[PDB]
């Protein structure tokens, strides 16, 4: 009978997979600072690496990585991809990005480029078009902002003229196998899209919050992957594996390769896994294009049931055995 | 680092007497005092107990004490009667009635100089004496009065020194007098001020191993006694014999007690054997951890399950895989990791030693500072004052100058024993 | 990749290598306190012999 | 030449003690009498292994070593011991009764009864010496002698030779191994009171070398003479530059300057590779390469932590065997693109290199196999801070509780002394922070 202990009581997910865990009869569950566990389901900040792997008899796992932040925090993911050979700045899926404190580093000398060619010239934090409009936005918060070309022309679903992004949950495991899980999530914008007006941003923003139309052509404003890919097939006669999915596959391997060096727990005391959460943007010319990611990530209420029973066959009963598949292995 | 063992009265002297037999035949000494063994380790550590005499004879470093003479008589007659040196048999003659007063204040009070003086002879010998243990029981009068007297006076003589007690409790299923919650109720009180470390040794516990595990129908105190020389030669077991420890009296209390009133130790022994009959398998470690462990092999009848362990320390005697010993022992409480405190880290350590008991091939001792031995006091406390309520047999004690209050003082002294072994349980 | 004073000899060779570049108490104290503990250990152990003889 | 006093302080200090001197004879070519045939200087020389050994007009050459345990038992071994005859016995201080694992009992009790005889006989060897720079010494953080005899003798040496280098050896606590619920109290303890006094500290954790024992020598079950001689083999690679001709760290000096810009931050990582068990019939000799790039895996660290999520400030390669500087740097080359190494932006990031071709020593009979060539990476890392924060972690579980407290109390210390050491504790581990973010 394995032991794991629980200490981001906030988690959707692994409310989840602390629940099916009871339920095999074979792990128990001890208290928050029990150190004799084999499984932490850890806090989200200043959770405590340094004190894993020291108990003696006991492999312990985590579903952490840490070092992952360096991708999952919008200031860092940018840092990390302008400096990384294995990504470049001729990164041809990540828009352009700058990073500002407020108290233009290179920002404004492609600014002043857009001035040449008059071409669009919209960023994000919060979107704006004049520079003097959105810098000074930063500084209103006083904390590190980070503004990214708009992608002006997107691509929109009919009926509605209407805006969306995909969320991809990728799981990697203590081996550094990349999981993706074949649900993916549409979150559409009822509001159908137009670029006059910014300032009323319910139809460029597509968080599923900030859609405190609720409901209209799909329910909750999200749209699977059955869907979505019939639509593609009618629509634009192709399918989402070719047109969008192919180029998901490639930047989650290459962001996730890129950090596997700094963060793999191959041959470390403790081990890790971690679930990501990662948002992609598809143009009007079937372009996929990496926005945030989110290494917190909730997923969708229909593939809570499957998502978190994968997680326990492939990231944790692994590691901890007892008495076809739902990812796509991304190879490496 | 010497030790000075003192037995005294009936219970005491007859566990006394198995300890020095059991102990004896380990390092190889026979009843003349005369070493006649095979290994060197038996001789190593030979001075903790054993003063070496001329002639090169060993005289276990021993004061017997008693206020009758029957059972000290006993004990000179007994197979290893004669190892003993006799001017440190100090006894009087009127006997103390099972009346801790007699003990402690009357009777006692008459003799406890004359014991004194034979402690510091053997005190001076010692080249660097460790402390003190005694064997007594706290429901008659000698070794519960008298036993903690001494123990009194030997902390004002040596302050700084350890006290270390195997004290016998009480049990209406082997109760020699009614009066015993109240005998025992007081050395209580004297022994959570005055001792480091007292291994509570439940006669409740003896006998329900006897009847219930051993099939004893009608347990005798020498099938108790038995039990008692068992966990004795145990718990010495690190002191008698060179390991990677290197263990002794003062590095046990400083690591047992975390609070100075929690010093009440829960023994353990595993295979618990009958006497005589000897089976013929040795156990797997994976047997001796989960016996050890199991309260049916306590000692002081109080379910584990009830409390958590404070700290533990365990003692495997034998021929087995240490790597093994390891993986039982980081398995048990990884497994029922709730019952061991949690603010007190890595609080279970493990020895172990080549050379096993006699009879067997294999055997694991143990000891638990468990909060559950407040179920013990508890116990003896609803006895008390189950009499105390209508001052029931007073009058024995109220003859011999005590007074109500020294009663209220002392039951309540345990009453908040009990209090602060729970305020942990919680912790 | 700089090597630097490169130092040989019989025994063996070292040197340096960069890759890149920037961007007490008195013996009276002790004794004082040293002597706190032995007293604050006397009057510990005065008090019990004070318990005792009560 | 420049004389160097080593200092070993209860049972984990002697008994490692032991473990390097024997190194150290079989590298020195000094026999258990202290006869070193090699010696012409006969009576004298100030060659740079009288660094470690004075001679005697015998020839005989006698460690600049003193050992100190409050307790006779293990100090009595190297009395009887093959060395015998190397040491002069009053080198040999034992007391009658030992520190019973605490802190305080050591310090302050029994401590004060013997530090006045022990800085004796220290000044008696550092009356033999032209030019002293200082002080090696070793002990357990978790013993009660380790832990608090250690700190009042590290004061008074702060006091007696104000102008002298100390260096520490310290066997940082594991349970594996431990001997004592309360090693955690006296870490802490040790370490505040100790802090300001010691120029450069080598933490070994028993957890470490445990592992490497069975991992890479295939001891089940290892004891303190599998850890000790594979801790001597690293103490050697820290020392040989003491005891050999050289131009990297020649003086106690030099490792405060290579290694320790701030001097609180004084805790140098070491890793050391190859660990090759001499039950092994058939092995594979490793390149350079191999072995510094095994420099790198925390599973070599004497220390189990990531540098990965951390910053260096310094960094020496001590090789040992057949290398030549190409390798190293053929080597450092191809590490430095595929590892995680990030040095504080106010400390030029490279490498001290330091190789003596006399390849390693190894005991005949140990566990260690014969090897061509070997290294120890010393690194300034903030990644060890994660030793302080596990210590201190449980540190804090016990102290809320008190559990234990009087025990110290009970020995003149007041409770205050706890509060005081871990808040110099979280000092420590607030600098290791901002130094690495
Ligand atoms: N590596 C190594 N560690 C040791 C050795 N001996 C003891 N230790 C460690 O030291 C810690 C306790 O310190 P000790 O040196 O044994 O205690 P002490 O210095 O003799 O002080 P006392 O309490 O008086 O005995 C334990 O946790 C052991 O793991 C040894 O020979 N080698
Ligand atoms: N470069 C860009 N061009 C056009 N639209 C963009 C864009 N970058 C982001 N967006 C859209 O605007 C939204 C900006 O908000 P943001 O991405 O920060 O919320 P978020 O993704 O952090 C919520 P969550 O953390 O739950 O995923 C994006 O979700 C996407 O809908
Ligand atoms: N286990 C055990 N208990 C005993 C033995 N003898 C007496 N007792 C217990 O001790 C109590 C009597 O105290 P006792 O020592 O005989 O009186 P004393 O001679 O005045 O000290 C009773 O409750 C008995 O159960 C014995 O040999 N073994
Ligand atoms: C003299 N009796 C004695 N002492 C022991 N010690 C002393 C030394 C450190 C120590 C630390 C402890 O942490 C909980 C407990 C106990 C002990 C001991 C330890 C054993 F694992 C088994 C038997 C023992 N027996
Ligand atoms: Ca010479
Ligand atoms: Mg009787
Ligand atoms: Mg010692």
């Amino acid at each position: 009978m394995y032991t794991f202990v629980v200490r981001d009581e906030n988690s959707s997910v692994y409310a989840e997979v602390s629940r099916l865990l009871l339920a095999t009869g074979q792990w128990k569950r001890l208290r928050k600072d029990n150190p004799r566990f084999n499984l932490m389901l850890g806090e989200r900040n200043r959770l405590p690496f340094g004190r894993l792997g020291h108990e003696p008899g006991l492999v312990q796992l985590v579903n952490y990585y840490r070092g992952a932040d360096k991708l999952c925090r919008k200031a860092s993911l940018v840092k990390l991809i302008k400096t990384s050979p294995e990504l470049s700045e001729s990164c041809t899926w990540f828009p352009e990005s700058y990073v500002i404190y407020p108290t233009r580093e290179v920002f404004l000398a492609a600014y002043n480029r857009r001035r040449e060619g008059r071409e669009g010239n919209v960023w994000i934090a919060l979107i704006s078009s004049e520079a003097s409009e959105l810098l000074d936005f930063i500084d209103e918060q006083g904390q590190v902002h980070v503004i990214q070309k708009y992608l002006e022309k997107p691509l929109l679903l009919e009926p509605g003229h209407r805006k969306f992004d995909i969320r991809s949950w990728v799981l990697v495991d203590h081996l550094y196998n990349i999981y993706l899980y074949r649900e993916g999530v549409l979150r559409t914008s009822s509001e159908p899209y137009n670029s006059a007006n910014f300032q009323d941003k319910t139809c460029h923003l597509t968080n599923h919050c900030i859609q405190k139309n609720y409901g209209r052509y799909e329910e909750g404003n999200e749209m699977f992957f059955e869907e979505f890919n019939q639509y593609l097939m009618d629509a634009l006669n192709t399918t989402l594996e070719n047109s969008i999915l192919l180029q998901i596959k490639h930047i989650i391997r290459s962001c996730l390769m890129c950090i596997e060096p700094a963060i793999s727990t191959k041959h470390l005391h403790y081990q890790s896994f971690q679930l990501f959460g990662f948002d992609f943007m598809v143009d009007e010319e079937l372009k996929v294009w990496l926005i945030e990611v989110n290494g917190a990530p909730a997923c969708a209420q229909k593939l809570y049931a499957e998502l978190c029973q994968g997680i326990v066959d492939v990231a944790i009963s692994s590691v901890f055995p007892l008495a076809t598949s739902i990812f796509i292995k991304l190879h490496h | 680092r010497e030790i000075v063992h003192i037995q005294a009265g009936q219970c005491g002297n007859q566990i006394g007497a198995k300890f020095w037999e059991v102990i004896s035949d380990e390092h190889g000494i026979d009843p003349t005092g005369s070493y006649h063994g095979d290994s060197d380790l038996q001789l190593e550590r030979i001075n903790v107990y054993y003063n070496e005499a001329t002639g090169n004879k060993y005289v276990p470093r021993a004061i017997l004490v008693d206020l009758e003479p029957g059972t000290m008589d006993s004990v000179r007659s007994g197979p290893f009667g004669q190892i003993f040196r006799p001017d440190n048999f100090v006894f009087g003659q009127s006997g103390a009635g099972n009346n801790w007063a007699k003990g402690h204040y009357t009777e006692g009070a008459e003799l406890v100089d004359s014991v004194l003086d034979v402690v510091r002879k053997e005190s001076e010998s010692c080249d660097c004496l460790q402390g003190f243990q005694l064997t007594h029981s706290l429901g008659g009068g000698t070794g519960s009065g008298m036993g903690t007297l001494l123990i009194s006076k030997i902390r004002e003589e040596y302050p700084d020194r350890i006290m270390n007690t195997f004290s016998v409790m009480p049990s209406p299923k082997v109760s020699d007098t009614v009066v015993e919650p109240y005998n025992a109720t007081l050395s209580v009180h004297q022994l959570v001020e005055n001792t480091d470390e007292t291994y509570c040794i439940d006669n409740e516990a003896l006998y329900d191993i006897c009847f219930r595990t051993l099939k004893l129908t009608t347990p005798t105190y020498g099938d108790l006694n038995h039990l008692v020389s068992a966990t004795m030669s145990g718990v010495t077991t690190c002191l008698r014999f060179p390991g990677q420890l290197n263990a002794d009296l003062r590095k046990l209390a400083v690591n047992m007690v975390p609070f100075p009133r929690l010093h009440f130790f829960m023994p353990g022994f595993a295979p618990l054997t009958s006497r005589g009959s000897q089976q013929y398998r040795a156990l797997t470690v994976p047997e001796l951890t989960q016996q050890m462990f199991d309260s049916k092999n306590m000692m002081a009848a109080c379910d584990p399950r009830h409390g958590r362990y404070l700290t533990v320390a365990a003692i495997f005697r034998g021929r087995m895989s240490m790597k093994e010993v390891d993986e039982q022992m980081l398995n048990v409480q990884n497994k029922n990791s709730s019952y061991f405190v949690e603010w007190i880290p890595n609080n279970v350590k493990t020895a172990v030693c080549d050379i096993p008991p006699r009879g067997l091939k294999m055997s694991a001792t143990f000891i638990g500072n468990s909060t559950a031995i407040q179920e013990l006091f508890k116990r003896i406390s609803e006895q008390f004052t189950a009499m105390f309520r209508r001052k029931a047999f007073l009058h024995w004690y109220t003859g011999e100058g005590m007074d109500e209050m020294e009663f209220t003082e002392a039951e309540s002294n345990m009453n908040d024993l009990v209090s602060e072994y729970q305020q942990y349980q919680d912790a | 990749m700089e090597v630097i004073e490169l130092n040989k000899c019989t025994s063996g060779q070292s040197f340096e290598v960069i890759l890149k570049p920037p961007s007490d108490p008195s013996l009276e104290e002790i004794q004082k306190k040293l002597e706190a503990a032995e007293e604050r250990r006397k009057y510990q152990e005065a008090e019990l012999l004070k318990h005792l003889a009560e | 030449m420049r004389e160097c006093i080593s200092i070993h302080v209860g049972q984990a200090g002697v008994q490692i003690g032991n473990a390097c001197w024997e190194l150290y004879c079989l590298e020195h070519g000094i026999q258990p009498d202290g006869q070193m045939p090699s010696d012409k200087t006969i009576g004298g020389g100030d060659d740079s292994f009288n660094t470690f050994f004075s001679e005697t007009g015998a020839g005989k050459h006698v460690p600049r070593a003193v050992f100190v345990d409050l307790e006779p038992t293990v100090i009595d071994e190297v009395r009887t011991g093959t060395y015998r005859q190397l040491f002069h016995p009053e080198q040999l201080i034992t007391g009658k009764e030992d520190a019973a694992n605490n802190y305080a009992r050591g310090h302050y009790t029994i401590g004060k009864e013997i530090i006045d005889l022990v800085l004796d006989r220290i000044r008696k060897l550092a009356d033999q010496c032209t030019g002293l720079q200082g002080f090696l010494v070793f002990h357990s953080f978790g013993g009660g002698t380790g832990s608090g005899f250690t700190s009042l003798l590290m004061e008074r040496l702060s006091v007696d030779y104000g102008k002298k280098s100390k260096l520490e050896f310290s066997i940082y606590p594991a349970p594996q191994v431990s001997t004592a619920v309360v090693e955690p109290y006296n870490s802490i303890l040790t370490t505040h009171t100790t802090l300001e006094h010691s120029d450069c500290a080598f933490m070994v954790d028993n957890e470490a070398i445990y592992d490497i024992c069975r991992r890479n020598l295939d001891i089940e079950r290892p004891t303190y003479t599998n850890l000790n001689r594979l801790i001597s083999q690293i103490v050697s690679s820290i020392t040989a530059s003491l005891r050999f001709d050289g131009a990297l760290n020649v003086d106690l000096t030099e490792f405060q300057t290579n290694l320790v810009p701030y001097p609180r931050i004084h805790f140098p990582l070491a890793t050391y590779a190859p660990v090759i068990s001499a039950e092994k019939a058939y092995h594979e000799q490793l390149s350079v390469a191999e072995i510094t790039n095994a420099c790198f895996e925390p599973a070599n660290q004497m220390v189990k932590c990531d540098p990965r999520h951390g910053k260096y400030m310094a960094c020496c390669l001590l090789y040992r065997g057949d290398v030549v500087p190409k390798d190293v740097n053929a080597a450092i080359a191809t590490i430095k693109t595929k590892r995680s190494i990030q040095f504080v932006d106010w400390c030029p990031t490279g490498f001290k290199v330091g190789i003596n071709y006399q390849p390693p020593t190894v005991v005949p009979g140990g566990d260690l196999a014969k090897v061509q060539r070997a290294v120890c990476m010393l690194s300034n890392t903030t990644a060890i801070a994660e030793a302080w924060a596990r210590l201190d972690h449980k540190f804090d579980l016990m102290y809320a509780k008190r559990a234990f407290v009087h025990w110290y109390v009970g020995e003149g210390m007041e409770e205050g002394e706890f509060s005081e050491a871990r808040e110099d504790m979280a000092a420590l581990e607030k600098d290791y922070e901002e130094v690495g973010v």
